[PDB]
């Protein structure tokens, strides 16, 4: 499962 | 009477150093020092959340960085293809995607921050950082971690809905249940 970018 | 510091009067006082990867400086120079810093600050063990994880060796500052996130940049259009490699031949893939065109492919050529564990009350967050027209996610720390802490933060992933619910084994009060 790719981390997602909203993470930032 | 004789005085030990009448010869120190004039001398430079010594204090503790401060890492520049804690300290209030642009980017590219707390940066620079990243990777040699963060092979002292942190290390993958056995983790109670989930199988390995990354800990603390060595306190660690309120907003210092942590760790990049290594590995290599690629079109967000390459990874389907790419995942489908790594699983046909047995492959663990890992990979954080930088924003909605690009993704950080650390399976190959990636370290220690591919093990940090979900959990509902992280102690670490992300940022992308362009460091000579080079793009790197880079962790930071929440709050001041101490020696033996595990290092966490938010996956924060899509609320799915059924079924399609993976556990979350975080352990917090605030515990959101699922992973989504
Ligand atoms: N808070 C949590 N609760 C349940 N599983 C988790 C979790 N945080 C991470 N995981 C597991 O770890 C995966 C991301 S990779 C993190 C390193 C992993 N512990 C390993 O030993 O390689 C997730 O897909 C999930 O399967
Ligand atoms: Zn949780």
């Amino acid at each position: 499962r790719t981390k997602q970018t909203a993470r930032y | 009477e004789y005085n030990p510091n009448d010869e120190e009067e004039e001398e430079v006082q010594l204090k503790s150093a401060r890492r520049a990867t804690s300290m209030d400086l642009p980017m590219p120079m707390r940066f620079r020092h990243l990777k040699k810093t963060s092979k002292e600050a942190v290390g993958v063990y056995r983790s109670p959340i989930h199988g390995r994880g990354l800990f603390c060796k060595r306190n660690i500052d309120a907003g210092e960085m942590v760790i990049e996130y290594a590995g290599n940049v690629i079109r967000s259009i390459q990874t389907d293809k790419r995942e489908k490699y790594y699983d046909s031949k047995g492959i663990g893939c890992y990979m954080f995607r930088i924003d909605d065109s690009e993704v950080v492919d650390a399976t190959m050529h990636g370290n220690a921050a591919r093990f940090i564990n979900h959990s509902c009350e992280p102690n670490c967050y992300s940022r992308v950082i362009n460091i000579d027209g080079q793009k790197h996610i880079v962790i930071f720390a929440m709050r001041k971690i101490y020696r033996g802490e595990e290092l966490t933060y938010d996956y924060k992933f899509p609320i799915e809905d059924a079924s399609n619910k993976l556990p979350c084994n975080c352990g917090a009060k605030k515990c959101r249940k699922f992973l989504n």
